[PDB]
């Protein structure tokens, strides 16, 4: 479990998919039942770990939703000053992992075989039937 | 209500009506009433129904739009989540309608004429119509609501009509909206998808959202989904491929990236990796990208491997100079989960867990499946823990598993008392995913029925160690209960095709309690260790046997390399060993290394008939190298030693035909013959065509004194005559021609054990041979009369059965109508490739002296009083001059007889015109179905006759009209069977060669991995002939030939199939009228206008589109028409073949197998050149690309053709005997029609070394892509396209 | 029970096909297998043995044939439970396997029975002996076993997931046999219903592919509650009334059908046969069902009173359009004088009738013939009757009715019903025969004379095998009524040809069949000759005499090397020489001087004379 910057972002968008700030300010005027299974759903394109639906609310609601109501830079603004550096950061590191992981004859004549001089097959076919004889 | 529902579901009338009374109250808030007023909506029982409904209908404007709205945002169907609120969907709308006009219909054509209509088209009786007159008008009384209200009812008792009402009901009403309101709804609509009301209803099959969004995607004015939300919906409500394909179609007209990710993710998602591969290599940014995957795509995971971290470290190097780009992220993910993928293949397990578990941003996920694999069981269970909080998806049949692992092989103690619930847990949670898959089975559910193979061995594994328990331990039950499941996993094993990652999970797994059995033993009198380990020795040489059947060789020698480890194996074990070792480095100075262990292992010790199989390595291992004569000892004393040793025999034949090959030593030719035969004497059915096929290749260089055929003759016995069947038309072809006298008494063993196998071949010969001769008994046709001779003292009874069937045939020759018309089809297509090799010179032309026999043969049968007189006078000479006036004249008779035949009638009867069929019977005669011994086939599964249907279906074929009789085998199933009846004996048998080739190389694509992962094969139909002209050919009904689709839609169009080939000549022609000769240029403007006015590009789609309307139907069948396609493409360059005609292709709507209409081999008449190539090497055309463009013709194809090419350059299937013995019948068919002795092997020789030159350059893998990207491309480019044939369609 | 076991199975099995309710003789079975299985196996078994091959032999034949779904799942049931164990029974597993691909589909208590013998055959067989007995049928095995996990039942999706993890690869391998997808073949738009709405006075046509089709389904279902039955005959009759034209009234229609000339005029002698139907077109198609839905939801109780009156009211309506449209007065082109049977007369998305043909009742009323719940022939025998009434009265006269070309039409689909291959399918052929036989004028009975006789021995050739529950037997009376309806002596000239030149076919077709190898139509060709022998006072001779020129080559065996023809041939040689020269007027005299006499009268000496087993045994024997 580590936080990231980019999966705020992704939670945002995908949260604007549905709803509003306050998630069901009035679920909007009709009733549209915000749908975490599908926020959790897009937020792990941009992830390698997965973010469970019920973990992934929380952290819209836990952090997100002060973050962004903010009266810290707002989770837009912030996205956009990274540069996304960070994300880059962490693909840099894993590569690095990746890389240091890659980093790391007697026998035949006691059974009646004159090995020395080879047996034509019409021999050894004539011979075969003889001890079927 | 909470309580009253779930507690008692047979006395909710008196609750569900109260709530009704409610609506009161709800006026005069206890809105919390929703949840059970919408369950009343549902119930059971009609009356409360309708009751709850007259509020619901109540409380919303009579307009659809508002109704719409209703449905999608105002209400929340959360609280009737397991039922298919649909339903009430349909019922709300169409509550809307005008109830009270007199019913209707639009379709005024499809309705029943009134009594009186014939006078528009120009007592008792009046009684009666004074009687009739009252039920009219009582009819009249009858108004659309009766319908309606009786058509909603009826819904609610059928999802079925339910869901395909509303699919058929929404786009239908959606046009009634005005653009304003549809620009509303749509907006709308989006949220209402991805609402969390409709999670309630993902498990339940027919989800009610997969019905919704099925049905929008009908609305002709698209609606605009995320792609976001179309994956996710796919994902869960089992809407898997509808997404896809609706992806697939914005993708190809259409940050425009996005849709691409999701595309991605759903092919990734699916499995199907071929296709998954073809897109990435379009858009990947990296060069290193598209050599990883196209590495990876094949299997070579050492080289994928390495190309990912190639890519990494060159993307690494742009990072600190560069920014990140965001677009790029999807693509280095795609490293990091396929750099992990390869690396599971490569069975580097150790460090993907040391990788998973690094210092930070753990990968739990990962070390889960990788740290039990290795026994690091703490790391198992830290990783298992933190991984339970988020086991997030289907993983948690996966998740629920692995709790049995780490219970059996706890890392302290184990309790394994509980596992029963985790097995069973798992297994149901498995099968709960496979409710949420597609409907029709293909790789996405390869995990699932792969993983039931390892989730019932937890719960036997379990059975294992419950054993080992001190408490029952040593009980001779529970000793049974260990050697039996023992047992049990020795012989169960996955198929080849499977990944070798999971391989290691059924063997790694298993290598637990092989660790856990000695571990019991070793406190006695135990020999139950050397069972243990016997078994651990053989699983991990079973596991790394595969490991070199993948191609991982490098893998496959450090899994060998762990079983010297162990400290004692049993002898027999360890010959696996040295075998599977001494293979490995034979498949790949790794002479040195390979002679190593063969000459060090076997120091004094071993058994005689292991030893053999020893030495016989040796020779083989020899010849590879330039040493040799060292190997024919080698061989001598391996087969003497153990004498009945096949690999011995036929791997010493290999040599002596290898050397004898050149410098046409005779003696050691005989010395080949006798090898091979005595190694397919032992060896039974399968595995000898290919030393079999060699025996007849080399019997061509026999010399006037038949001393190979005398070598054949006197060790032909002993093998069983059920080998032979695979060769009847080469032994026929032998028998035919010289030395026959020799081979007779080969084939009359062949008939006298299968008669019904060799009479119809021997008799077609036979009666091919008299016609021959008629046309200006000899030694040939009497050989083959003395076979029947004898062949009919043998079952009598069978052979009269068959020849009355086949005399009974001739009646179902098509009628003169028919048969003239199959002329003119004949003669046109014969002047149209006449035409196209006149084109360029005067477009006139001349008529050919060949074109003029035909016709003046089409006159003889002709010269039906009122055609007669004027089809003479049409022709009044058999082609005047021009030859493209003749044409003219023939498509205006090929009109008017195509409407004269029309009326012809599509049955008759059996019982009349022939009485034998019908009275035919199982008791009659033991006959098995026609063309059942076509292929060997080793188990006895046949299918005797039992009845012949007694109607049979009068079809048209490509250019003809074929009786189709229904035959019912003893099992029951009816086999439709096509009685072809055509002149042009040479040309038909030929046809059958090719059919015979493509059938025994078929078994050659099951045996490896790469061609059987895609499901290859050559779908070759079972034809049988019965007499120089007439055959039977297995006809599948519903297949239909590509050019019938053109001609179909072209009928619905408003133009005629053959606008195309007129207006390409008269085009042609006033360019040529002018002076200038056909340009490149021209060539494509003919094309290009022609595929933009009379043949679109979309032609082939948009049948399919019409006529696969579900999704999961619409693109199996277009996965398995893009594969089948590949197979016919490869087959049709690399084997040299004939043209691809647009009629050639039969395409079978059933499954969607392509098999080709009578392929044959592209030999030049003057000589054995085999000339096959066309500007396009194989028919790729506008339309079938347009059916794949993006991605079906990158990924699918040019993988499938690779794979199969890779597939058939195995040194080990020896394909050059299987194709040097059919060219061979070829080439002497060819002489024969053009007009003996060594001079026939240059032909054949050269021609052979000519397949295997195209089948190994587009084979050959190089550092990157393979040369099939560039025919593929060159297949559809337009330069080539323009240049072919115009009756080809190339337009098409 | 040891002693006379096999005479309980062995004349269980054989009089099953003949008898009229063969249930309770394989309900018989069933009691004995639960009785002898598990409870009596130390010399029952072993006196079992012996039955194996022939009894898995016959009841795989009954399972692979078609029969009601009842029968059917207790075939399926027999075929498997067998008390026999593991071991021997492997000889003839292959023929167990075929009933457990059925098995798995159908019934919940036959997936559990097929699910529970595959278990144990997986464990016992060893992968690759019982894989390769899975090839014949593992096309459709494994697409069972895949489909039978998504089936609701948890017992039966464990069980079966489980064997397929016992399938090691085998349960994914590759099959030859793809899975068969769903295509729709014609791109037209099916029978829809006009539907307004006050939105902008716009309109709709939700199609009614479906819900016809989903209405019938209701009717056929055997276990549809009362109300949905109401509704589903509501659906039908609303889009009966929908594509049927209401254009006509009273005056206009009298006026058609009081015209002179076509109650006076010949009647066009046109031949309809749906030989040249192109293809059930969507709408015949659904029309067709809609009608069958009409018919069925008139025999059922509580339906009756609102359906019979309708369902009688329509017959008479289609049939007065076909007459209307094939009668004297204006009749479409497709009928004139000398028309052929071209697809003009059958609804045809090329060449259709433009509108639907009124023959689509007649295909209405053969499929409820068809069947398998007999009890509809009651009422589509009364629609037969009713076209009938409606054609005499409306044509004047009843063999006048009888020469329209409709009827044509009706004798020909009634009677192809005898060339289907379910037992009841057939039956609803022949009690059509019986009905327009007993119904009709002779003269028209004596122009389709042939056309049933022929139909008739096909049904009592085509059932060797089991027969039916009571086909033959009823197809053997039927047969016996026919020649007696039209051989019996008369008076008029046309009639009088008319029975001279049918009476002269149907002797022809008899005799040929004397000699045929079918033993159960060469018995009744054998004894039909004897009624008709007894009907006329003509002797059987001189009834054959005519036609010697047909088994003129065979009386005489024609030294056909008596061994190139089967067992069953040479009965019917023997058999039909026997029949021939036993009648006291003895046509073609086997004088032994002649040649190719000698010879066969010395065969069947010699093969009477053959002693030993070896000589007895010949190839053919």
């Amino acid at each position: 479990p580590e936080w990231l910057i980019s999966e705020d972002w992704a939670l945002l968008q995908a949260v604007k998919q549905l709803l509003e700030l306050p998630l069901n300010l009035t679920i909007v005027s009709p009733a549209h039942t915000p749908n975490w299974d599908l926020v959790s759903d897009v937020v792990n394109s941009c992830s390698r770990i997965y973010r469970s639906s019920k973990q992934c609310r929380n952290r819209y609601e836990n952090v997100i939703i002060p973050r962004e109501e903010g009266k810290p830079l707002r989770t837009s603004q912030i996205y956009a000053q990274d540069e996304n550096a960070t994300h880059t950061q962490l693909y840099t590191s894993h590569f690095d992992l990746m890389k240091m992981t890659a980093g790391k004859a007697s026998v035949l004549a006691e059974s009646g075989i004159n090995y020395d001089k080879p047996l034509p097959p019409i021999q050894v076919a004539s011979l075969r039937a003889e001890r079927i004889a | 209500m909470t309580y009253i529902e779930k507690r008692f579901p047979e006395d909710l009338e008196l609750n569900a009506q109260f709530l009704d009374l409610v609506n009161y109250v709800y006026r005069d808030l206890t809105a919390k009433l929703e949840p059970a007023f919408l369950s009343g909506l549902r119930c059971a029982q009609p009356l409360i129904r309708a009751k709850f409904f007259e509020v619901f209908d109540n409380s919303m404007k009579r307009r659809v739009y508002e109704r719409l709205l209703y449905v999608t945002c105002s209400q929340n169907w959360e609280a009737m989540g397991n039922h298919f609120w649909i339903k009430q969907c349909i019922e709300l709308l169409l509550a809307v309608c005008e109830k009270s006009t007199p019913i209707g219909t639009s379709c005024q054509g499809a309705m029943l004429p009134s009594i009186t209509n014939v006078i528009n088209l120009a007592n008792q009786l009046h009684m009666l119509t004074n009687r009739h007159d009252k039920f009219l008008d009582t009819l009249r009384e009858v108004k659309t609501g009766a319908l309606l209200s009786a058509f909603v009812q009826l819904c609610h008792i059928s999802t079925t009509l339910a869901e395909k009402t509303w699919v058929q009901l929404f786009p239908r009403l959606w046009k009634i909206l005005s653009d304003r309101q549809q620009h509303a709804l749509a907006g709308e609509i989006s949220p209402f998808l991805c609402s969390g009301s409709h999670q309630v209803q993902r498990d339940c099959q027919p989800s009610a959202l997969n019905c919704f969004v099925e049905a929008m995607s009908q609305c002709v004015p698209p609606i605009p989904i995320r792609p976001c939300v179309l994956k996710y919906l796919g994902k869960t409500h089992n809407l898997w491929f509808r997404s896809t394909l609706m992806l697939e179609h914005q993708a190809f007209e259409k940050p425009q990236q996005e849709i691409l990710d999701s595309l991605a993710e759903l092919y990734s998602l699916l499995q199907e990796e071929d296709m998954w591969a073809g897109l990435w290599q379009k858009r990947c940014k990296y060069s290193e990208t598209a050599t990883a995957i196209a590495y990876e795509q094949h299997g070579f995971f050492e080289q994928a491997q390495e190309s990912y971290e190639k890519a990494m470290d060159k993307a690494k190097k742009e990072h600190e100079r560069s920014n990140a780009s965001p677009a790029i992220f999807p693509e280095y993910q795609l490293w990091e989960d396929h750099w992990i993928r390869c690396s599971k293949e490569l069975n580097q397990w150790e460090a993907l867990t040391e990788y998973g578990q690094s210092k930070g941003h753990i990968n739990p996920y990962l070390v889960l499946e990788c740290a039990w694999r290795v026994s690091n069981w703490t790391a198992m269970k830290e990783a298992l823990v933190q991984v339970e909080v988020s086991c997030p998806k289907e993983m948690a049949w996966k998740v629920n598993m692995y709790r049995g692992y780490l219970a059996i092989c706890h890392p302290e103690e184990q309790q394994l008392s509980f596992i029963e619930r985790l097995v069973e847990m798992a297994s149901s949670l498995a099968i709960r995913e496979w409710r949420r898959l597609p409907h029709v089975v293909s790789h996405v559910h390869t995990p699932l029925l792969q993983a039931a193979q390892q989730i019932i061995e937890l719960q036997e594994a379990a059975q294992i160690n419950a054993g080992l328990q001190p408490t029952n331990l040593g009980r001779n039950n529970s000793l049974h209960d260990m050697k039996t499941v023992v047992k049990t996993w020795r012989n169960r094993l996955p198929i080849v095709s499977d990944d070798l990652s999971h391989w290691s999970s059924i063997f790694m797994w298993r290598q637990h309690h092989y660790q856990g059995k000695p571990t019991w033993s070793g406190m006695p009198s135990s020999n139950n260790a050397m069972l243990g380990v016997h078994a651990s020795a053989s699983a991990i040489i079973q596991y790394g046997k595969i490991a070199r059947k993948q191609g991982l060789v490098n893998v496959a020698l450090d899994i060998l390399s762990r079983i010297h480890t162990i400290p004692t194996v049993p002898i027999v074990d360890c010959f696996q060993k040295i075998r599977q070792q001494v293979k490995c480095y034979l498949q790949l100075n790794e002479c040195m290394q390979g002679l190593e262990v063969i000459e060090s292992t076997n120091l004094k010790y071993f058994t005689k008939e292991m030893t053999a199989e020893f030495y016989a390595l040796k020779g083989m291992f020899l010849a590879q190298i330039n040493k040799s004569e060292e190997a024919n000892k080698a061989f001598s004393a391996a087969v003497q030693m153990h004498d009945v040793l096949v690999k011995a025999w036929a791997m010493w034949g290999d040599y002596l035909e290898n050397i004898f090959v050149k410098e046409r030593q005779l003696h050691l030719g005989v010395s080949a013959i006798t090898c091979y035969l005595h190694a397919c004497r032992h060896q039974n059915e399968s595995k000898s065509r290919k030393y079999l096929a060699k025996v007849l290749w080399l019997l061509s260089f026999d010399d006037d004194k038949n001393t190979l055929a005398d070598a054949v003759d006197k060790y032909c016995i002993g093998v069983p005559p059920i080998q032979w069947l695979a060769w009847i038309p080469q032994l026929l072809t032998c028998l035919v021609g010289s030395e026959g006298k020799l081979l007779l008494n080969l084939i009359s063993q062949v008939g006298r054990v299968y008669p019904q196998a060799v009479y119809f071949p021997i008799r077609t010969l036979y009666l091919t041979l008299k016609i021959e001769q008629r046309e200006r008994a000899t030694a040939p046709m009497w050989r083959c009369s003395r076979i029947m001779h004898m062949q009919r003292e043998l079952h009598p009874t069978l052979l009269s059965s068959l020849e009355g069937i086949v005399d009974q045939m001739v009646w179902f020759r098509e009628n003169w109508h028919e048969e003239v018309l199959r002329q003119l089809q004949q003669g046109l297509a014969k002047c149209y490739s006449v035409a196209f090799e006149k084109s360029g010179a005067v477009s006139d032309a001349k008529i050919t002296p060949h074109t003029l026999n035909f016709v003046k043969k089409l006159v003889s049968t002709f010269g039906k009083l009122k055609g007669q007189f004027t089809t003479d006078f049409d022709f009044s000479v058999p082609g005047s001059m021009k030859l493209h006036n003749l044409i003219s004249k023939l498509k205006k008779w090929i009109k008017i007889l195509e409407a004269k035949t029309k009326q012809l009638p599509k049955f008759f009867l059996i019982e009349e015109k022939c009485r034998f069929l019908s009275n035919f019977s199982a008791q009659t005669a033991e006959v098995e179905i026609p063309g059942e011994f076509l292929m060997p086939k080793p188990t006895h599964y046949y299918i005797k006759i039992a009845r012949f249907m007694p109607r049979v279906e009068i079809v048209q074929k490509h250019n003809t009209a074929a009786r189709r009789l229904y035959i019912r085998g003893h099992n029951g199933k009816i086999y439709p069977y096509l009685v072809m009846n055509d002149a042009c004996l040479t040309e038909s048998r030929r046809e059958e060669r090719v059919l015979q080739l493509l059938r025994l190389l078929n078994p050659c694509l099951e045996k490896r991995k790469e061609t059987t992962k895609r499901h290859l094969f050559f779908t070759v139909p079972r034809v049988v002939a019965v007499s120089p002209q007439m055959r039977l050919v297995e006809d599948n009904p519903s297949s239909l030939s590509l050019v019938e689709i053109y001609k179909q839609r072209c009928a619905k169009k408003g133009i005629e199939h053959d606008n195309p080939i007129s207006r390409y000549y008269d085009r042609l022609a006033t360019v040529q009228a002018r002076g200038t000769q056909a340009s490149h240029q021209v060539l494509r403007d003919i094309l290009k206008e022609v595929q933009s006015n009379m043949v679109p590009r979309s032609m082939l789609k948009e049948w399919a589109l019409h006529t696969f309307p579900n999704a999961t139907d619409y693109w199996t069948f277009r996965k398995m028409f893009t594969i089948q396609l590949a197979l016919i493409g490869f087959a049709e360059f690399v084997l040299h073949l004939n043209r691809l005609n647009p009629e050639m292709l039969q395409i079978a709507q059933d499954t969607g197998k392509l098999n080709v209409a009578y392929f044959r081999f592209d030999i030049n008449d003057a000589t054995g050149d085999l000339d096959a190539n066309r500007p396009v090497p194989f028919r790729l055309t506008p339309n079938i690309s347009e059916f794949l463009t993006t991605i079906g013709v990158s990924g699918p194809l040019t993988a499938s053709m690779i794979a199969v090419a890779r597939c058939f350059a195995q040194p080990n299937f020896k394909v050059d005997g299987i194709l040097k013995t059919v060219l061979r019948d070829e080439i002497i068919a060819w002489h024969k029609k053009t007009q003996d002795s060594q001079q026939l092997v240059s032909l054949v020789q050269k021609a052979v070394t000519a397949i295997m030159t195209r089948l190994h350059n587009l084979a050959q893998f190089e550092g990157g892509e393979s040369k099939v990207n560039t025919l593929v491309a060159a297949a559809n480019s337009l330069d080539n396209l323009c240049r072919m044939d115009p009756a080809w369609h190339p337009w098409l | 029970l040891k002693p006379h076991l096999h005479k309980i199975v062995n004349s269980s099995m054989e009089l099953a096909q003949t008898a009229k309710e063969p249930y309770n003789y394989f309900l018989l079975l069933r009691a004995l297998f639960r009785s002898i299985g598990g409870g009596s196996h130390d010399l029952l078994y072993q006196e079992f043995l012996p039955l194996l091959p022939n009894l898995l032999q016959g009841l795989n034949m009954l399972q692979s044939g078609l029969h009601k779904q009842h029968m059917k799942d207790l075939f399926v049931e027999l075929c498997l439970t067998v008390p026999v164990r593991l071991s021997s029974l492997l000889p003839y597993l292959p023929m167990l396997m075929d009933p457990l691909v059925s098995a798995l589909n159908g019934s919940q208590t036959l997936v559990s029975q097929g699910l529970r013998t595959l278990e144990l055959c997986v464990d016992n067989l060893q992968p690759d002996f019982l894989y390769d007995h899975i090839q014949p049928v593992r096309a459709e095995l494994m697409q069972a076993l895949w489909r039978t996990l998504r089936n609701p039942a948890d017992s039966i999706s464990h069980v079966a997931y489980r064997v397929l993890g016992k399938f090691g690869g085998s349960n994914r391998k590759m099959l030859k046999e793809s899975q068969k997808l769903h295509y729709v073949v014609t791109e037209v738009q099916g029978p829809s219903i006009t539907v307004e709405f006050s939105d902008c006075k716009a309109s709709l046509q939700l199609p009614m592919e479906k819900a016809i089709e989903t209405a019938l389904d209701c009717l056929k279902s055997a276990n549809t509650e009362p109300y949905y039955r109401r509704q589903a005959w509501e659906v039908i009759k609303c889009f009966l009334v929908a594509m049927m034209s209401l254009e006509d009234n009273k005056h206009a229609l009298y006026q058609l059908l009081a015209h002179p000339n076509f109650t006076e005029k010949t009647i066009p002698n046109v031949i309809i046969s749906h030989r040249y139907k192109a293809q059930d077109t969507p709408a015949r198609k659904t029309f067709e069902q809609a009608l069958t839905g009409a018919f069925m939801s008139a025999v059922i109780k509580d339906l009756r009173p609102s359906a019979l009156p309708f369902v009688a009211s329509l017959i008479r309506h289609y049939t007065m359009v076909a007459v209307a449209q094939q009668c004297g007065p204006f009749l479409l082109p497709c009928y004139q004088v000398g028309s052929q049977p071209s697809t003009a007369m059958f609804h045809s998305e090329e060449n259709g009738s433009k509108g639907m043909d009124p023959l689509v009742l007649i295909d209405a009323i053969a499929i409820c013939m068809a069947y398998e719940e007999k009890e509809l022939c009651k009422i589509g025998e009364v629609a037969l009757a009713v076209i009938f009434d409606v054609a005499s009265i409306i044509l004047g006269s009843k063999e006048r009715a009888c020469q329209l070309p409709l009827f044509s039409y009706i004798v020909e689909r009634l009677c192809a019903c005898c060339y289907e291959q379910a037992w009841y399918a057939k039956l609803g052929g022949v009690v059509s025969i019986k009905f327009l036989m007993e119904r009709l004028p002779l003269t028209w009975v004596l122009q389709n004379q042939q056309t049933f006789l022929k139909a008739l021995l096909f049904v009592m050739m085509d059932l060797t095998g089991e027969v039916s529950n009571g086909a033959v037997a009823m197809a053997k009376t039927t047969l016996e009524q026919l020649l007696m309806r039209c051989a019996t002596p008369l008076r008029a000239e046309e009639i009088v040809a008319a029975q001279e030149k049918s009476f002269h076919h149907v002797t022809h077709d008899l005799v040929r069949e004397v000699t045929s190898p079918n033993s159960t139509v060469r018995k009744q060709a054998m004894h039909s000759l004897q009624v008709l022998a007894q009907v006329t006072g003509k002797s059987v001779t001189v009834i054959m005499e005519p036609h010697k020129e047909v088994l003129q080559d065979m009386v005489p065996p024609k030294k056909h090397l008596l061994r190139h023809q089967p067992a069953n041939a040479q009965i019917g040689l023997m058999e039909g020489n026997t029949f021939c020269t036993t009648l006291q007027p003895r046509l073609f005299t086997m004088d032994l001087n002649v040649v190719e006499h000698k010879v066969f009268y010395t065969e069947l000496l010699n093969l009477c004379e053959a002693e030993d087993s070896a000589l007895t045994k010949l190839p053919c024997y």
